[PDB]
């Protein structure tokens, strides 16, 4: 993401220890980007990243120009927009709580990123300790 | 679990099997993450004064509580017996009191 | 709750706490002879002669607090 | 596993009423029988 | 015990001959305190039953009378005197049962 | 009375500060401080 | 309206299992979270609900034994009558029965209720009968909150609400700061969510309305109307002739003028029993 | 101790 | 001294509602009205303005504003109670001129209808307006009951002209009294010396449309909350009543939406009104008498606001709510009946 | 002790009758046990040391953590219940005698949770990403600031320590200091600012500190404040 | 039925009023979830009034406090208000002689609380009027230096809930403890903060027209 860069491909274990001493600065410096971010975007265009359903446009402009027709105010477009989140990505969403501060990174890491957390799958594989 | 479930908070990537947790009495989060789990937990089946008490209150000093514990609670019975069963082996054990006014030489109910 | 410093205070005054004790026991058992009302309930001789004995020190503290 | 209010200090546990309500520990003792229930001073272990 | 009339019946009660101060009382059904008011009345009613009498009319319909006999608004009550030597006093608002009492032993 | 610390609670720091606290005050006070410094740890943590 | 909320979810997962999401949005901050808590611990736990709290098998063979012809323990039955999700809104205590006369499955539907009450989710099997027997028991229903602790007691639960949540996230508005409130509410289906809602929002006002009643329980010396013991005062004093204490009348009623009024009315000086004040 | 003497 | 006093005029006898008319509540009826048969629900909903100007003074005080109510009990014991209970309300009485030639209740005479010897809240004079406390109130409440007696009429009037004098604002609450529901001519040619002095004025949307001649051209108790019933009667609806003094009137239909008017903005707040109801609460009126006294602490503790819409929102919201938790508290004290 | 509180109340008139009543465990049998449960201590036995008992809840004895199958003992005369209170109280019995050492000393959860409410500050290179903080004139308003989450628990502010003796200090000489060409000078340590001037006096020290290491001085000092109140 | 009572009142300070408040009786459980709220209310929810904002248009010379002093005593200035917005107050002395809150000549919905509070001390003959922006807050909300002040009308507030009666029912008893900064009773804190919790919880039971 640019944010940092390091001497080569792989960060080396007194870069990760250094992270490991410094890592909430740039949690706070990345919320304080999504912090700025919703404040540019405004509610409607910063929250419909977790409802896929709406379609419709979200940008201030837009929700400015439909307020000036169907008289519904940008809450209440913004109820109407929750009202198409499905439950899944409400929960996803929740990460957003003013309470959690979940890591804007860490609630957009992809799978096979994850992964690497532990170092890709099991090699003994799992199915032989799943049981129903 | 967390990607089949849509429950990011399972795997906190950041701190992982941890998760920020809300006092029910606040509502308030914790500031750090608490683990988390739902472990198996099993529920399990279910007067002496010894020597090393009485050297206790002994050193406290608090002899009264001492002779309470030693005698009443329970000269006394248990010396009698002492006594009775060292007089049965043919050993008088006597007990003399003096008078500090009268220098008479009280024997003991023993 | 505050009864103990006074306590500590009479163990502060009396030059021997053993004596001290002593003193006290002496004090309640003769209350419990001189006087025979059975005083025995919510309020205690013991708390009754610290509490006249703080007294003496000059504090207002009531019979048993 | 946090440390709250000094409740589950050095090994003391918290548990919910819900313990109460499901039944969830609720033993059979026989002597008749009594229907024995989770209680303060009750112990629990783990594996 | 509390009787429903209506204006012309009471018309007629008050302008007829009558043994005992007619206590009559003003009363709607959207009204809350004139439940009370005929808790009260009742009350006095069962103490009274045969020394006084007590009616009750509705200014939902008989609003005519209701205008016509200066009802300022409810709960009203107004206690006509046995004979004609002197009249009615009216009295207005949720007054206490006692004050009936010294009224009905008192002024009349 | 007692010095603000503006340091860290070490075990043989908090060992120096009641020692000090019961040498000051006797068992009077520090009885009771220790027994609220037992709430103010329980509520910290 | 600026402040508004919205169902903005609802399922029914089952019949003893709704779910309902809700926003409030145009919060200020602190309301949010001051609504929320609230809201969690008035629906866990001041929401009231309706359950069997006692059955009566009408033939025992012992208290603690074995039921002839049932492919169950009485125990495992008394824990199905546990289950068991009844509707009620009106309090008080309530019978109900169970008369079914061969074998088959009895099931909540077979519950003969009394008026006030319903069934939530009639398939909730009861218990399997192998033989004809003409089972009867009696059943015996109470309306409260939390738990509660021959016919057999039932230790019956009666909270509705079986679970909540709430999430507080940012409006956006870089000064004021105003928040939107998301609630979740899953209950068995004695109440749809937004009735537990409601309930909670109508019961935490009638926990802190107490606070606006006339002050510091001190009015007279219960009562419905709150000038009608004073006025029997009055009159027993008068019969008495036992005149006025001086605790009932107030500085306000003397004729002294509003230069000292107001300096005694600013002094919280208001009765004369306050002229103890030598 | 408190029997000293 | 701060809080500004409000002086409230006119009779404070006991639990005394003047008139009720056909009403709709902003209510919904599907799910919990038709839900819960354990709450307590009228066949036909109507609605009372308000009630008596000393029980707007004890809302008013236990909203923690200061009042005095202006007046006269009798020196009988129901007045001495009525004393009682305002003072212990905190209520100022140092305007009522408690007289011992009048009983309190009781108007004494009709043969039929006849006015002879009315009652002491009837009958306080011009003579006996308490002018130095006048001068410390700055708002002066009122209402129609005042005017009724002609006696009356004059005191009102009197105190009107000189609190006009002393600078007061004038608070005119119709609380329409039942006599005067059955003619508009009568109703205006009453009121209206008095309308042109007020300066704040508060109406019921029945005692509005009645004023309008307008009749209700809206279902009442059609469980439904189409919005037609609430309506928002457009200015040019109400600049007829507009005297040229008039800064504010406030419309109430209840806690269900109170709507406000001026010279240059007007609006409405929608309520709620689904608080418990119960018979002895049957008719609204404390949720009246709450919205009024809401209304007079805003505009009596802010009075350089009394024309800027924000400030006028947020006192219509403050009246609404301060009548829910009135009609509230009165549901809780007053019960219900065996 | 239950009976003779029952013949002193007088709702027995003999001993079996105080038994029965005792058997039949009425609550005037569990009033009277409060009553002589009141100001009587008793004895804990592991390792053995007195304490007065509250009648509790529960069916299991609790203790306390600092002083923690305990056998419970009553001392029967007048003579053993005054020693018990005066000699073997835990408060006559803070030091460990062996060379003097405090027994009680916060242990367990308490300690660390001191830990982390002294640990205070990130410093340096682990509070700002690069290389280049509220006033508060009193500790009420920090702790105000912190309830309406103005700043949080880890969080540097100042607080003006008007109580201006007893500063700690590092031995360190000033890390800065600025003139002013009027004659204030501000001093400026790792952990306080002091303003004072040629002219007129000492202003005020700052002291740089957090919520945790204000609520760690505010509740000792509230807490000799709190034990001293019954010195009035 | 529930009601309440006021145990206790204390005033030992100007800018120290005290109170404690009992409840009775309360359900299994209501006690904790009423005193969880009120608190949360009292010390926040309430809308207090403090002063937000001086300017000194004039270290300034003649002065003893240094401009820093000055602003940060100005910030113990306690205030009691209604205002809605915004207002401006302002100070206005010539010296020598102290300025003090009783100097502050307020906007009119404003009283000072303490009068006697300290701001200034001027040493010898200076203007120093001071424009002062004051609002009206909840304390959770939000030559022209701003002074911060919080919005705390409550210093304090706790709760402890006791059983009584000994009876099966287990139903107890709430005890509030109110420490109010003077610009509000125990009681009128007490009152506001549970209407200000009845007006957040109201919106739940808005319907909307059709």
């Amino acid at each position: 993401t640019g944010q940092v860069k390091l001497y080569g491909k792989e960060p080396t274990l007194t870069e990760t220890s250094l992270y490991r001493a410094r890592r909430h600065l740039f949690k706070e410096e990345r919320l304080q980007a999504e912090r700025e971010r919703l404040a540019k975007e405004g509610p409607m265009a910063f929250y419909s990243e977790w409802v896929k359903a709406w379609k419709r446009d979200t940008s201030r402009e837009a929700v400015q120009k439909h307020f000036e027709e169907t008289g519904e105010d940008e809450n209440t477009q913004l109820i109407e927009m929750f009202s198409h989140q499905t439950d899944r990505e409400y929960r996803i969403m929740m990460g957003t709580d003013v309470r959690i501060k979940r890591d804007p990174l860490a609630m957009r890491m992809k799978e096979d990123q994850i992964k690497q957390i532990w170092g890709g799958d099991p090699v003994y594989p799992t199915i032989n300790y799943i049981q129903a | 679990a967390s990607k089949q479930t849509a429950n990011p908070w399972v795997f906190e990537p950041e701190y992982p099997g941890k998760s920020r947790i809300f006092d029910g009495r606040t509502g308030d989060p914790f500031e750090q993450p608490v683990i988390i789990g739902k472990p198996y937990i099993l529920k399990l089946i279910h007067q002496r004064v010894g020597e090393m008490e009485v050297w206790a209150l002994e050193g406290f000093g608090v002899a009264h509580i001492l002779q309470e514990m030693l005698t009443y609670k329970s000269a006394p019975e248990s010396f009698r017996l002492l006594v009775r069963e060292l007089r049965s082996l043919a050993l008088e054990l006597n007990h003399f009191l003096v008078s500090e006014k009268n220098f008479q030489i009280n024997r003991k109910e023993v | 709750k505050v009864m103990t410093m006074d306590i500590e205070r009479l163990l502060l005054s009396e030059d021997n706490r053993f004596e001290f004790v002593n003193s006290v026991a002496a004090e309640a058992t003769e209350y419990v002879e001189k006087n025979r009302d059975e005083y025995g309930g919510t309020k205690k001789a013991i708390f009754h002669v610290l509490s006249n004995r703080v007294n003496d020190l000059g504090f207002d503290r009531p019979e048993a607090y | 596993y946090m440390p709250w209010e000094g409740y589950n200090f050095e090994d003391a546990v918290l548990i919910s009423e819900c313990l109460v309500y499901g039944d969830i520990y609720t033993s059979f003792h026989i002597r008749i029988s009594q229907k024995r229930e989770i209680k303060v001073g009750d112990k629990v272990a783990g594996r | 015990l509390v009787r429903k009339l209506t204006a012309e019946e009471l018309q007629e009660l008050v302008k007829g001959e009558r043994k005992v101060p007619l206590i009559v009382d003003f009363y709607a059904t959207w009204c809350g305190p004139c439940i009370l008011m005929a808790q009260e009345l009742e009350m006095l009613a069962v103490e009274y039953e045969s020394n006084a009498m007590i009616v009750k009319v509705d200014t939902d319909d008989e609003y005519e009378f209701a205008r016509d006999m200066q009802v300022r608004g409810l709960p009203t009550l107004f206690f006509i005197s046995p004979d004609p030597s002197k009249d009615a006093i009216r009295t207005e608002g949720l007054i206490p049962l006692q004050m009936m009492r010294d009224i009905i032993d008192n002024d009349m | 009375n007692l010095v603000f610390h503006n340091k860290v609670i070490d075990g043989t720091a908090i060992k120096r500060l009641i020692s000090r606290l019961i040498d000051h005050f006797g068992m009077a006070y520090t009885s009771h401080i220790l027994d609220q410094v037992k709430t103010l740890g329980f509520q910290q943590a | 309206r600026t402040l508004q909320w919205k169902c903005v979810e609802s399922r029914r997962d089952s019949k003893r299992l709704y779910y309902g999401r809700f926003i409030l949005s145009p919060l200020m901050k602190g309301q949010a979270d001051t609504i929320g808590i609230a809201m969690r611990r008035a629906l866990l736990g001041e929401i009231e609900g309706t359950c069997i709290t006692r059955a009566k098998s009408e033939n025992i063979p012992h208290d603690y034994s074995n039921i002839v012809g049932i492919q169950e323990s009485v125990h495992e039955i008394l824990m199905n009558l546990n289950e068991i999700v009844l509707k009620s809104n009106l309090y008080g205590t309530r019978n109900a029965l169970i008369c079914v006369q061969g074998p088959g499955y009895i099931t909540a539907r077979d519950i003969i209720l009394p008026p006030s009450v319903e069934i939530v989710d009639n398939t909730q099997h009861i218990a399997t009968l192998t033989e004809p027997i003409n089972l009867c028991i009696g059943l015996k229903i109470e309306r409260n909150r939390g738990y509660s602790l021959r016919s057999y007691p039932i230790d019956a639960v009666f909270m509705p609400v079986q679970n909540a949540n709430h999430s507080i996230h940012s409006y956006g508005n870089g000064n004021e700061k105003q928040e939107i409130l998301f609630i979740e509410i899953w209950t068995n289906g004695s109440l749809t969510p937004k009735e537990a809602l409601h309930e909670a929002s109508r019961n935490l006002i009638n926990l802190f309305i107490p606070f606006l009643h006339v002050e510091e329980e001190t009015f007279y010396l219960q009562v419905t109307l709150p000038l009608f013991p004073f006025h029997n005062k009055l009159v027993n004093l008068r019969q008495k002739k036992k005149e006025l204490a001086f605790q009932y009348i107030f500085i306000d009623q003397l004729e002294l003028p509003p230069r000292i009024y107001n300096c005694l009315k600013k002094s919280n000086i208001h009765t004369l029993l306050d002229l103890l004040n030598n | 101790g408190t029997g000293f003497n | 001294g701060w809080p500004p006093l409000v002086c409230c005029f006119g009779s404070a006898q006991h639990a005394f509602v003047p008139s009720g008319r056909p009403a709709n509540r902003l209510l919904d009826y599907e799910r919990q009205e038709r839900m819960k048969d354990a709450v307590w629900a009228p066949e036909k909903y109507i609605r009372a303005p308000g009630g008596c100007a000393g029980g707007v003074a004890i809302a008013l005080a236990s909203l923690g504003g200061k009042a005095a109510f202006m007046g006269k009990l009798g020196d009988d014991d129901f007045g001495q109670a009525m004393l009682y209970y305002l003072n212990v309300c905190q209520v100022q009485t140092r305007s009522v001129k408690i007289d011992s030639k009048r009983v309190t209740a009781c108007s004494t005479m009709k043969i039929s209808s006849t006015c002879v010897k009315p009652c002491a809240e009837d009958s306080l004079s011009k003579s006996e307006i308490n002018v130095d406390v006048l001068k410390e109130a700055k708002m002066f409440y009122f209402t129609t009951h005042s005017l009724l007696d002609k006696k009356m009429m004059s005191t009102t009037l009197q105190a009107i002209k000189i609190s006009k004098q002393l600078g007061n604002v004038i608070f005119y609450d119709l609380n329409l009294p039942l006599p005067l529901w059955q003619s508009l001519e009568e109703t205006k040619s009453l009121i209206q010396e008095v309308w042109d002095l007020a300066d704040v004025i508060e109406v019921t949307k029945q005692e509005l449309e009645f004023l309008c001649g307008i009749e209700p051209t809206e279902e009442f108790d059609t469980k439904n909350n189409d919005s037609s019933k609430f309506v928002h009667y457009e200015p040019e609806t109400v600049e007829p009543l507009w005297h040229e003094n008039l800064k504010i009137l406030f419309v109430t239909n209840g806690t269900s939406k109170i709507h406000y008017y001026t010279k240059e903005h007007n609006g409405a707040v929608l309520g709620m009104e689904d608080v418990p109801i119960t018979p002895f609460t049957r008719d609204m009126s404390a949720s009246g008498d709450g919205i009024v006294a809401g209304l007079i602490r805003m505009l009596t503790v802010q009075p350089d606001l009394m024309n800027d819409k924000g400030y006028l929102e947020r006192t219509a919201r403050y009246a609404i709510e301060c009548g829910v938790v009135d009609q509230w508290l009165l549901a809780q004290t007053r019960g219900y009946p065996p | 002790f239950v009976i003779r509180g029952l013949i002193r109340q007088h709702l027995a008139s003999n001993i079996g009758v105080a038994k029965s009543q005792i058997r039949e465990k009425k609550p005037i049998v569990w009033e009277i046990l409060q009553e002589v449960m009141q100001g009587h201590p008793v004895l804990l036995n592991r390792g053995i040391q007195s304490f007065q008992p509250i009648l509790v809840e529960g069916r299991t004895i609790c203790l306390h953590p600092l002083v923690c199958q305990m056998a419970v003992h009553v001392p029967l005369s007048l003579e053993a219940q005054a020693e018990a209170r005066l000699l073997m109280f835990s408060h006559m019995n803070l030091l460990s005698p062996a060379i003097g050492d405090p027994i009680s000393v916060p242990t367990q959860d308490m300690l660390i949770g001191l830990y982390v409410l002294t640990s205070g500050t990130r410093r340096g290179i682990c509070a700002n990403r690069y290389n280049p903080e509220p006033f508060f004139c009193n500790s009420y308003d920090a702790i105000g600031a912190y309830r309406q989450k103005r700043i949080n628990l880890d969080s540097p502010l100042w607080l003006r320590w008007q109580l201006d003796q007893r500063v700690i200090a590092s031995k360190e000489v000033p890390i800065e200091v600025h003139y002013e060409s009027f004659g204030n000078y501000h001093e400026i340590y790792a952990h306080y600012l002091i303003v004072r001037s040629v002219k007129k006096e000492t202003l005020y020290i700052y002291i740089r500190t957090t919520v945790g290491h204000i609520s760690f001085y505010r509740e000792i000092e509230e807490a000799i404040q709190g034990f001293s109140q019954a010195c009035s």
